[PDB]
């Protein structure tokens, strides 16, 4: 099937400065017909149901402020933060929704150092 | 019978779904049917085979009632000696892969009736314009 | 009514820039000749001379001859088409042999040098048993001495078997029309003061290009396209010194070029159906091949090009012209083909000028080679057969290919060397007008009508 | 890889004619121009000149003409055409010519010009 | 001739800071090239075409500016990033902008 | 908006005219879009590229409402977030070369809506025939 | 003691060119338009009979 591999396992940084994260795909998720690409970047808190952050591999969800950016097309994808908050330091996820079975990423647990 | 869903819904995706549900995605297989020192000859004859097959199918449509409808209705009735089964047990039970085998023998009997009814409807239309 | 409804229109005139493969075409008189006496006479479609064009009003497209395509296509196609007229020809495998060379029968002057060597050698006959002894005449530039006795060999005996140019096929230029396929169009810029970069205000679509005679000339591009009213200098970026400056001037400069030596073509039988055309006798005087330009009109055109060069370099700039700095043979001295004969003519009399910001004829000497290494391939040379009689030809100097030297440390002057370099600078001076675009129908626009169900 | 490998350093007499080679390997040597650029202590980079190695078309710095001479030696075989040797004979050596000399090549990108020099030789130190 | 002039020259900055290097062209309208030479090493193309990064250079070298004002901005100065910096326009060079450690 | 005039009115002649005036000559660009030892391969692949492009454009038309109309209207409304400009300042002011750039970003958002509306209209037509 | 090559009585033997290499590079066999390619993702599938996935 389609293997979704996140490149770091964790990222413990300070608060205020930007970070960046990556998710590689074993298969090019760029739909040639729609010319638009298929990533769901999710955010799960400890003990909470997750929520969407990035849909169509680039576009932020309503309720999410301007400090996130889903970026990249083809096979390798990048979630770039611009400013870290205390509300943000929990697990991110990358998801392909191009085919069945729907597979997720490994989950990069970002916390505060 | 279409709803909100974010998955790709791609080529031959609903091949195993029932034929009342694969009919809601027919523009996908219609779209992905045409565009895709010696080997250029092989590639080139493959491309002209593709466009020749597309033209043959569009010509079979065009001499019938529908030329660009992609769902069209006609005036020949379903002879019940062909499939002898209920309407409820085709659109909710079987697939096109399974319905293809069950009328493959009665195929080419149907196509002549389609051309016959379309030629008769064309001459009836010409006479109806002509009497006015 | 303020709600508009969308409508898709087919056949919409709008294009994007695209890269496609144009196809060759010839004139009907060029299509009239046959049997491959020239290159590829039946391979190309016949068309009219000056193909049909229509003018486009109120349109402006930006052009760039330097990032242009289809000079790459024409360069690749002329190289490959040059190669494809050599597969039926004769390889000089049995002629790589020890040449016993003596001087030509001539009053030898010990200060100067004879430019001809009379070389005898064993040649294989049409029978594989018997060999014969036969002599020929070669140039100094085609033979080298291998180490009393005086035995030579050809210079290309250690790189390739040298394919003889077939004497049936000719090397004269015939105009190519580059025609676009369906769905593509070709735009020509009719603007006068257009330097091949930026917006052209007056374009016209045309199905095929105008006639492009393929000339092979390193410096002083011949039989080209004349400018409209004044000299136009064209470069990608002036301040870059590694870019050539293509100078196209208005009235052409008439050049005459000749080999006055009356030669005797002599056939030598190599094998079954294998003939080598060598030089026999030199009938008469041994004279040097040369060229003439007019002194007065060359001074006139140099004044014109200095007048146009002072627009990019300030008025108080001293413009001087010196000869080439060095290189191989056909990058320093200007090469051409005067009817199946490859001349290498010295330009030191031409570019010998200085210009302050306040009935004669230049003779210029030439060398002749018989074997050539066109486009500097790894293993493909070409013998060219001798041709009968005194050979003279008239041509038009159309432009120049100049190169500014690396002026630093307070350059009060700026000097200009001639230089051939790549052949594409020869080809960019003819496709500077045209570009190729992709015509895309199915525009989409709002109007105030909903489809009646 | 793309390698520009020079000869070793040298000590010459005032009035000599030094010759420095530069073997290029790993690419089609007939394509890319080869530049020669120098470095003088307390004077900085100075450009000497380029050569197009397809026909050896040279161009020189204006204040170094009459002294420098660039040639090349191509690869003539259908088996290994990916190498070549550039040369530079710099003549009229003065003690003001004590410098480190460099054969360089432009990058192979579609916006790399002639002068944006990606690849660089290790340099030859010349003391006159 | 294009006279290039580098304005900071000797600039001493602590590691982890940001550096701004200015190059001044006597003739505008062209691009600018940025090289780095370390001590006793071979120079390396950092920036060409005034903004584009070379192959094998990290992202913190940011070229900017136009006309006569050309900026090289280094962010988060590494220990290896304390060297001499040169700005090239076509065949001309600057005299070096040395970046020393405070 | 057509009048009496004797000039040729040829291919791409009204490319610089306003798009309310180039619409009166659209059959010209539609006409001049299809017909026009080794080189036969190059000519042949150019010809099959031409017919493949023509078939792709006719297929994009055919899965919409118009298959041979060359001017067709549809049931999706013009979202004013796309071009946010008046109707009077497109058909009398700009050209297709200039209108192409202004909705090139919003292209392929529109085409999916066109296919969606045509599929919905086909299934509504099928149900309206089916209830009778 | 004179020898010869073993292929002196069958063919002139074409030298493999040292420029071209014989390393394997992966081929992808792509289908033209109108055709599709089906892959069996089944684990215990011996290449004969019905594939369920
Ligand atoms: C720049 O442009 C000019 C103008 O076209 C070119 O000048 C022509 O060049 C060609 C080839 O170099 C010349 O063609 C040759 O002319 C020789 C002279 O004969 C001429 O005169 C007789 C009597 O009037 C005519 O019958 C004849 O057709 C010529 O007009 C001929 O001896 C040659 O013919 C021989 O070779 C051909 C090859 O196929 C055979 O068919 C013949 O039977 C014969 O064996 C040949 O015809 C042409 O004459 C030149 N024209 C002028 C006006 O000078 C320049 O060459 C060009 N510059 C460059 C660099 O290409
Ligand atoms: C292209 O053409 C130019 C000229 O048309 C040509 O330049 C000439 O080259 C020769 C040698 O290649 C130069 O050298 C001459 O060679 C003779 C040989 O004996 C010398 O004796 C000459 O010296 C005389 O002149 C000196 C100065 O007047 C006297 O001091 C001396 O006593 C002799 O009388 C002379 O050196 C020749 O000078 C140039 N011509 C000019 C005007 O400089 C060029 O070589 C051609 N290109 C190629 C590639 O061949
Ligand atoms: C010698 O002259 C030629 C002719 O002008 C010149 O070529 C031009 O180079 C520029 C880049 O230097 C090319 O790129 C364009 O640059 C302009 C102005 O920046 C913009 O329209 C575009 O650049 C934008 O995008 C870049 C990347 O997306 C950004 O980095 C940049 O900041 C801009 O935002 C556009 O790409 C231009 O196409 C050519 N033009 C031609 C006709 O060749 C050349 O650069 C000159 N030589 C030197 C050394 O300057
Ligand atoms: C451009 O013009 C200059 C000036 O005429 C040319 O320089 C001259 O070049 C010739 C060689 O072609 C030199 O001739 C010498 O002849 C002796 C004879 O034995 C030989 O031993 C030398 O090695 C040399 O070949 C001549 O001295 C020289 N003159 C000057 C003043 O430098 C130059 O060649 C011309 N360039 C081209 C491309 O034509
Ligand atoms: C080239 O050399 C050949 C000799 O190899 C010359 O041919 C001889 O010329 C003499 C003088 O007339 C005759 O007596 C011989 O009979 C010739 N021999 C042959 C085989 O032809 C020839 O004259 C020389 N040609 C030139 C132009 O120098
Ligand atoms: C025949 O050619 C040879 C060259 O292979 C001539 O030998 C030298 O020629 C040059 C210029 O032609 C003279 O400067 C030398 O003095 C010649 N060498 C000798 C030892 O004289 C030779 O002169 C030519 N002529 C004859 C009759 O042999
Ligand atoms: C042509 O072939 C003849 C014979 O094969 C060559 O003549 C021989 O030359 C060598 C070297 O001088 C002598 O030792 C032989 O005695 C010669 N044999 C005969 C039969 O004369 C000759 O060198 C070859 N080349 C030319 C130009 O004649
Ligand atoms: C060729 O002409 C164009 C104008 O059509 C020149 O391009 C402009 O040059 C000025 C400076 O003189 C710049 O400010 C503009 O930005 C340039 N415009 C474009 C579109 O490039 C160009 O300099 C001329 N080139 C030569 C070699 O003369
Ligand atoms: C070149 O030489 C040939 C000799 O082979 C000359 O042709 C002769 O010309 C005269 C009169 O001009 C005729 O009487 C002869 O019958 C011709 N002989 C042959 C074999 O053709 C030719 O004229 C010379 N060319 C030049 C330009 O002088
Ligand atoms: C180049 O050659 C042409 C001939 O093709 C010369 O033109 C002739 O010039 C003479 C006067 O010298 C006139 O009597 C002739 O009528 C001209 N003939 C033609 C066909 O024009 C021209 O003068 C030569 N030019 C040079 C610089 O030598
Ligand atoms: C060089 O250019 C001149 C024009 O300057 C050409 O001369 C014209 O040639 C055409 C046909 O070839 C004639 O109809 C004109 O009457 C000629 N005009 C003049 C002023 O002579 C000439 O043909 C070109 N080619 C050569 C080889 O001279
Ligand atoms: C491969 O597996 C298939 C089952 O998918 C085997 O095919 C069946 O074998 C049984 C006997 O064991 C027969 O009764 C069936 O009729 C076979 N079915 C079909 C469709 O062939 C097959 O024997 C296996 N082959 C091997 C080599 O193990
Ligand atoms: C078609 O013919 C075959 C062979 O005679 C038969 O088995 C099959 O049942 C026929 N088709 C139908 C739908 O009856
Ligand atoms: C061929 O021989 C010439 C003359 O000795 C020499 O200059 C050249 O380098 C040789 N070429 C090869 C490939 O050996
Ligand atoms: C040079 O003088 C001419 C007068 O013919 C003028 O048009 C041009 O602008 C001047 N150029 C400069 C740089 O002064
Ligand atoms: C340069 O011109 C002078 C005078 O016009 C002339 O004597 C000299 O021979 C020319 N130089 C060359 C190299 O021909
Ligand atoms: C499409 O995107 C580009 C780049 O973001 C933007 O500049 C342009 O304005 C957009 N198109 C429209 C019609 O707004
Ligand atoms: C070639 O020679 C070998 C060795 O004698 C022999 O085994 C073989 O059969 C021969 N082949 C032919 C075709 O004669």
């Amino acid at each position: 099937d389609i293997v979704m591999t996140q490149s770091p396992d964790s990222l413990a940084v300070s608060l205020g400065e930007r970070v960046t994260l990556n998710c590689k795909s074993s298969q090019s998720l760029l739909a040639s017909s729609n010319n638009k690409n298929y990533l769901a970047w999710y955010y799960q808190k400890p003990g909470q149901a997750p929520k969407l952050l990035i849909y169509w591999a680039s576009t932020r969800e309503s309720g999410v402020p301007n400090r996130f950016s889903g970026s990249g097309s083809g096979s390798d994808f990048t979630l770039t933060i611009s400013g870290l908050q205390a509300e943000d330091v929990a697990v991110y996820y990358c998801q392909q929704y191009y085919t069945t079975p729907l597979t997720f990423g490994g989950g990069t647990k970002v916390e505060i150092k | 019978a279409v709803g909100i869903g974010a998955v790709f819904l791609g080529f031959l995706g609903a091949a195993g779904s029932t034929m009342g549900a694969a009919s809601m995605t027919l523009t996908v297989q219609a779209r992905n049917l045409l565009s895709g020192t010696v080997w250029g000859i092989k590639q080139l004859q493959a491309r002209v085979l593709a466009v020749e097959r597309y033209l043959r199918d569009q010509q079979l449509l065009g001499i019938w009632g529908c030329s660009g409808k992609l769902i069209c209705c006609t005036n020949v009735p379903w002879n019940s000696s062909w499939s002898n089964r209920n309407l409820s047990e085709i659109w909710d039970n079987m697939t096109w892969l399974q319905w293809d085998k069950e009328i493959s023998n009665y195929t080419q009997i149907i196509y002549g009736l389609l051309e016959e009814s379309q030629n008769q409807q064309e001459k009836n239309e010409q006479d109806l314009l002509a009497l006015d | 009514a303020e709600n508009l409804w969308v409508t898709v229109y087919y056949g919409v005139p709008v294009w994007k820039d695209a890269e496609t493969t144009l196809f060759c075409a010839s004139d009907a008189k060029a299509y009239e000749t046959e049997k491959h006496n020239v290159w590829a006479t039946h391979a190309c479609v016949p068309t009219d001379p000056n193909p049909q064009e229509i003018h486009l009003e109120n349109v402006t497209e930006e052009f760039n001859m330097w990032k242009n395509n289809m000079v790459e296509q024409m360069h690749t196609d002329i190289i490959s088409l040059w190669d494809q007229s050599l597969k039926p020809c004769v390889k000089l495998t049995p002629l790589c042999v020890t040449l016993q060379c003596t001087n030509v029968t001539n009053n030898i002057t010990d200060d100067m040098r004879g430019e001809l060597k009379n070389c005898s050698f064993n040649m294989t006959t049409e029978l594989r048993d018997k060999k014969q002894k036969v002599y020929s005449l070669f140039y100094r530039l085609d033979v080298v001495q291998i180490n009393s006795n005086k035995e030579y060999r050809l210079i290309n005996c250690n790189t390739s078997a040298c394919t003889q140019a077939c004497p049936k096929v000719s090397f004269e230029p015939i105009p190519i029309h580059y025609c676009a396929p369906a769905g593509f169009a070709i735009l020509k810029c009719k603007d006068k003061k257009f330097n091949g970069t930026g917006p052209c205000p007056s374009v016209s679509t045309v199905q095929c290009t105008h006639g492009i005679k393929p000339v092979v000339s390193t410096q002083l591009l011949l039989n080209g396209s004349l400018a409209e009213e004044e000299v136009m200098i064209r470069s990608e970026n002036i301040t870059n010194n590694a870019k050539n400056i293509l100078v196209q001037f208005n009235t052409p400069v008439q050049i005459n070029c000749t080999r006055p030596n009356n030669n005797t073509r002599k056939s030598i039988r190599i094998g079954p159906g294998q003939a080598f055309y060598a030089t026999g006798d030199i009938i008469g005087d041994i004279r040097q091949a040369h060229c003439n330009v007019s002194k007065a009109t060359w001074n006139e055109t140099l004044g014109k090009v200095v007048k146009q060069l002072r627009k990019h370099f300030g008025n108080n700039t001293i413009i001087r012209f010196a000869n080439s700095s060095g290189g191989d043979l056909e990058v320093t001295t200007h090469s051409f083909n005067c009817g199946g004969e490859f001349f290498y003519c010295n330009t030191s009399g031409l570019f010998n000028s200085t210009w302050i910001s306040n009935n004669d004829s230049i003779t210029l000497p030439c060398r002749i080679k018989q074997i050539i290494n066109m486009w500097q391939r790894i293993g493909q040379c070409m013998y060219a057969p001798p041709i009968q009689g005194v050979i003279r030809c008239v041509s038009n100097i159309t432009g120049l290919i100049l190169t500014r030297d690396g002026g630093s440390t307070n350059s009060t002057t700026e000097t200009f060397r001639p230089g051939g370099g790549d052949m594409r600078d020869n080809w960019r001076s003819e496709l500077y007008k045209y570009k190729v675009v992709k015509i895309e129908p199915l525009g989409v626009a709002p109007t105030r009508c909903k489809r009646r169900v | 890889q793309v390698q520009l490998v020079q000869s070793g350093a040298v000590i010459k007499t005032p009035g000599s004619s030094v010759k420095i080679s530069c073997r290029a390997s790993g690419y089609n040597f007939r394509d890319y121009s080869i530049h020669w650029v120098r470095l003088i202590p307390d004077k900085g980079f100075e450009w000497i000149g380029w050569i197009k190695p397809l026909w050896g078309a040279v161009s020189y710095a204006r204040q170094l003409q009459g002294r420098v001479s660039m040639t090349r030696q191509l690869s003539q075989d259908p088996d290994d055409p990916d190498w070549g040797v550039a040369y530079m004979e710099f003549s009229g050596l003065t003690p003001a010519d004590t410098a480190e000399y460099f054969c360089v090549r432009r990058g192979s990108c579609d916006y790399c010009g002639d002068f944006p020099w990606q690849y660089w030789g290790q340099g030859t130190v010349v003391v006159v | 001739e294009i006279v290039l002039t580098q304005s900071p020259g000797i600039l001493s900055l602590s590691p982890g800071e940001t550096a701004t290097l200015f190059c001044k062209a006597s003739q505008g309208g062209n691009a600018m090239t940025w090289y780095q030479k370390r001590r006793g090493q071979v120079p390396r193309l950092l920036i060409y075409d005034t903004s584009r990064r070379a192959s094998g250079v990290p992202d913190r070298f940011v070229g900017s500016g136009s006309g006569t004002d050309f900026f090289l901005t280094i962010n988060k100065l590494d220990r290896e990033d304390f060297a001499v910096y040169y700005c090239q326009q076509f065949e001309f060079f600057g005299l070096g902008s040395e970046l020393e450690v405070h």
